[PDB]
């Protein structure tokens, strides 16, 4: 049941992808650690909540 | 740095009259301009830390 | 598909412009924010972007153990006239300000809760007698269950309630708790009441607190020192660290600008002037 | 459209009511989410729901308020503001539970020679600050819910000092959004600005927002409509000008559960 | 564009500077020729040229002048007017030879109740008439080159009479284009008209013009920018109205040869 | 391809020579060092080389925990008039000499940092009273964050800042830290200033320290004893061991020949004569 | 996710390559131990930084 993943490597030694192994000991999801393998989304719903899609090169008001 | 620092200084933002605010008669010779700031898609932050904008003296 | 730790968009080489296209010009009145980028208003060079928003993600932003309360208990000499002091704390993130302000950047939230307990003890009297290693009992009493009235009454049996038996000097105690809300998500804010004041019915009866839902959201934490009364009195303190994991948040809000005043949004006189003096034309 | 069509000119139609506007700054749809009925996968109350449709899902025009050099701002709460509006209020009071979206149309016209900017904001769970410094969360149900006439903001926080017989009401200070946070940031919330030189009004399409699929419309207010003067009203040279701000709102895809005898609240 | 685009609304961007305009009468490109670098087939000076690019090929805003009922007109010379402008003036003085085009943007706004028409003209080799009737071609280098502040036209020719210590300067009469020819005909030259009721400004894109591929920028001025009131400024009823005329200019595809020690001119 | 631990080049059998080739002869003026080997100037035998440069590699050279500072904190009797002593240390490798001299063999450096904390406590007064096992709180306060003013003020909540809760008598605390520099590499040396003295502007204003960049490079380490005031006073010391891992270095330099004098390259009178007396013609 | 490598064997017992097993527990590279599997490079950039490559058998200056 071992879950193997990739570490986004910062400062590399004078020493190919590096990995880290994770295994869940408990039956309850809540007991589990944070994956940190999270997703980004486009701000649109907040920065441009307007009915009629807007084109930056053209006049906002027309 | 998220603090005042000579070494990591950002520069100066200033505003001026290119020509001049012109208005006809029967119209207000004085008006207000509102200003807004936001981050471009190339913007990011790091090294999470506790803020000074809130406290609990006691 | 876009990962929190993926490199931000590269800056593209941009030359001069003499066109009918007006990116710089707009109308904030519409409710929207101009999606502009350096290359739209100035001549830019080509730049391969390596920077990431990894650390600013919802989980990353809160992925830190925060102190929500300090519980005080004790174990006196059998003789003392005053009762053996056992602690009873009503679970919440509002007794302290730091974590509360962060969670409050948003209206609704959802998450598995990780509670870590740091226990420290000490001697109170210019005495010289000693005390054997103490064993604490942290009992979780959910709304409805018999709340303890004595450091040693029947309730401490914990037949059904979850109890943590911590041993002094050992690695700080820790337990995980699922999303236990009676709603589809925790409400950082409730613009209403737990009761409806009915005309036909006496004023005092239909009355209730503003912004307050379940009189007893999540029950309480009942802590005590299991060890019997000791000739020499020893006072202990239980620091509770709360960390929100596997977390989700909805509907963003402007951060708390002025000193917190109670469990609600209420502000208090003399604290309403946050901003400092700084002239319009001074750098 | 080379054919004529434009962002500034719109026509909204709900049930037997239609709104027209020749000077609009487009329209806003809160969090990009258009109002919708409660899905089976997300449903809670098992009983056949009551869906008034055209009888309630139409445009109600509240009491017109006056904007002046002195005005600090106005506030309303949904559904509270519509509680006495025809068949919508009737169905809201007859049922234990109820959910509803809204099409908020704020009307405010003037002249090419007038100045001023109205900041129109739609705030989820708009909890406001009380008038007391000796006690907290004490604002009474009657005062927290003004109904159609709504409430107003103050440029100054003045604490209720009558400990014996408390006013038990809100003290919403303008620059602090009436709730402990800086107004300058209210823009993170679904909104539009009514800038006299650019537009007659503000149109906000609000979805049903909440920690629950459906709730008590009488006990709890889902949305808060805050209107503050970002830039003060000003005309030609008149020292004390004035212009009306008319607020028209329409419930949407609204539905109700737990039917019984009508709820007669102690609103005074 | 049914999409929105229009002749009156433009956005010009050069280096770190950007100019916007919502009220323009299109833009003019002198003799239909867009500024360009010196071609190998037409080149003269054999040494590797100095091309400042963004450091000099950007928008410099000169000192803003005032337009009134009394104003007879204003004049400037290129490159002279930009001689003290950041990296462009520095590179111009350090080199024996230099060539450059320009994007001239004349700004002048008012109101729907104001009247007036500014005749903005781009004249190749704009040789002006002197103040002397006893001698000729006598106007001194210092006076012929006002720099950024430029010069001005006169409604009347008044001869320098001080034979002993001559003013040694220009006497450019408005109706004669300051050079012996009738103003009414200045239009055969690359130009635009700033008619208050129609537009805020005038945009002229000027190419490097001259009998030579490249020349002495310090000794010789390639272009002359003449601004005269075709129709006098006029407002509501005010007997003495006033409006600013701001002149912003940007060097283009500019290049330099014959590098040596900096040239320190006797400008006074 | 050549590994740090690969055997050095074998010595090849070399016979007599009477040629026009002149390896022994050269010209140091060119800036270069004669790549000569025993077989170039003398008759050598064949030797199979087993020796390695494994231990002299950049990582191997620094692969050792080095003491960079000693923090002093305490926990007095409630009564004492003097304040409970909590420690505040500005993070750096220059407070001590050993590790600093090693890092300084080079201009620029890059590396993940491993901090190990050795905590020792003791009694200060010829008393006889005792004290329950102490629990230390090592809080990391980054530049900009509210620096603690009291052993027990609001800042210790660490809602966002990283804190280590160490328990006395247990295996020395340890944490890892990434390459956190605002630059593409740590600068062991900065030949310049944080400010540009502008004529047009008052002398005192444009002034700044020589060789000093960010007034606050990496924030500070705030340490305290979580336990409440104890009748009998106990003084504790926190020794911080710093080890540079996954390390890289650029532009080599001559080692510090004379006694360190402050955070910069400055030397002090009376310490400028390192070398000892030894005659030109004496073995 | 286990990383198996070879130990350069020094003093051998009166007892074929010997190996050691390594596994990464953390998601962050910084948390990881030092591989010590490092590379050597030729001193050239420092011992012979001269424009015109030099031949030891011939006259440095010619
Ligand atoms: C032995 C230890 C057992 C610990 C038991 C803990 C269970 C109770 C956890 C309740 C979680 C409350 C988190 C905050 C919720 C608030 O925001 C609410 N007012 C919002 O809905
Ligand atoms: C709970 C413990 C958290 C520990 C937090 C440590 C983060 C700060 C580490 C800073 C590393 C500094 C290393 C030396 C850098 C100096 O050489 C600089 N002057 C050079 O750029």
């Amino acid at each position: 049941g071992a879950q193997v993943s990739s570490q986004k490597v910062g400062a590399h030694e004078n020493s190919s992808t590096i990995n880290y192994t994770t295994i869940n000991y408990y039956r309850d999801s809540a007991s589990n650690a944070a994956s940190k393998q999270d997703f980004s989304q486009d701000p649109s719903k907040f920065t441009e909540p307007i009915k009629d899609v807007l084109i930056k090169t053209a006049p906002m008001l027309n | 740095q998220t603090i005042d620092d000579s070494f990591t200084e950002g520069g100066y933002i200033s505003v001026f009259y290119q020509t001049r605010i012109v208005v006809p008669l029967s119209t207000p010779r004085e008006m207000d301009i509102l200003g807004f700031v936001s981050a471009c898609n190339d913007f990011s932050v790091r090294l999470l830390r506790d803020t000074t904008h809130i406290e609990q003296k006691a | 598909a876009a990962t929190s730790r993926d490199a931000l968009p590269n800056t593209e080489a941009s030359g001069p412009t003499h066109s009918k296209e007006i990116p710089a010009l707009t109308a904030v009145e519409t409710g929207a924010t101009n999606p502009l980028v350096p290359s739209d208003t100035v001549q830019t060079r080509h730049v391969v972007q390596h920077r990431s928003r990894s650390e600013s993600s919802i989980e990353s932003f809160f992925a830190r153990g925060a102190c929500v309360t300090i519980m005080t208990v004790d174990n006196p000499a059998s003789t003392t006239n005053k009762d053996k002091l056992f602690a009873v704390w009503k679970i919440t993130y509002k007794d302290t300000v730091q974590l509360r302000r962060k969670l409050e950047f948003f209206t609704y939230s959802r998450f598995d809760m990780e509670l870590t307990f740091v226990v420290t003890a000490n001697f109170t009297e210019t005495n010289n007698g000693h005390a054997l290693n103490q064993v604490y009992q942290i009992m979780y009493v959910p709304p409805g269950a018999p709340v303890p009235e004595k450091w040693d009454d029947y309730t401490w049996q914990t037949s059904s309630n979850p109890s943590i038996f911590y041993t002094y000097g050992t690695a700080p105690a820790r337990i995980s708790v699922p999303y236990v809300g009676i709603s589809n998500a925790y409400s950082h804010f409730y613009d209403g009441f737990s009761k409806v004041p009915l005309k036909d019915q006496s004023a005092a009866l239909g009355d209730s607190l503003y912004g307050a839902a379940s009189l007893n959201d999540f029950g309480i934490l009942a802590v005590r020192v299991v060890n019997d009364h000791n000739p020499t009195k020893v006072t202990s303190k239980i620091r509770v660290y709360l960390k929100p994991k596997h977390i989700r948040v909805w509907c963003p809000r402007p951060p708390r600008a002025v000193a917190y005043y109670g469990p609600g949004v209420d502000y208090k006189d003399g604290t309403l002037t946050p901003l400092s003096t700084k002239d319009l034309t001074t750098y | 459209e080379a054919c004529g069509y434009s962002d500034r000119v719109l026509q909204l139609t709900l049930g037997n009511s239609t709104i027209t506007t020749q000077e609009a700054a487009n329209s806003v749809v809160a969090y990009g989410r258009w109002p919708e009925y409660l899905r089976d996968s997300e449903a809670n109350p098992v009983d056949q729901p009551t869906e008034p449709d055209v009888a309630a899902c139409r445009f109600y025009t509240l009491d017109t308020v006056s904007w002046t050099k002195e005005s600090r701002g106005w506030w309303w709460k949904l559904p509270d503001a519509l509680r006495d509006m025809g068949l919508f209020g009737q169905n809201m009071y007859y049922h234990y539970l109820g959910r509803s979206g809204y099409t908020v149309h704020v009307q405010c016209n003037a002249s090419k020679f007038h100045q001023g900017a109205l900041g129109v904001f739609a705030v989820p769970e708009m909890c406001l600050a009380g008038d007391s410094n000796t006690t907290t969360m004490h604002t009474s149900y009657q005062n927290a819910n003004p109904g159609e006439k709504g409430g107003t903001f103050t440029g100054t926080f003045t604490p209720d000092n009558n400990q014996t017989s408390p006013a038990r009401r809100f003290c919403p200070v303008d620059y602090l959004l009436g709730n402990g946070t800086l107004l300058g940031n209210a823009f993170v919330f679904p909104h539009q600005i009514i800038n006299l030189r650019t537009n007659n009004c503000a149109t906000l399409v609000l979805p049903y927002v909440n920690s629950l699929s459906i709730d008590s419309m009488v006990k709890h207010n889902n949305w808060g409509i805050a209107i503050l003067p970002l830039a003060p009203l000003n005309f030609a040279s008149e020292s004390s000008p004035e212009i009306p701000i008319t607020l028209t709102i329409a419930p949407m895809c609204c539905e109700f559960n737990g039917l019984r005898n009508i709820t007669l609240p102690r609103l005074q």
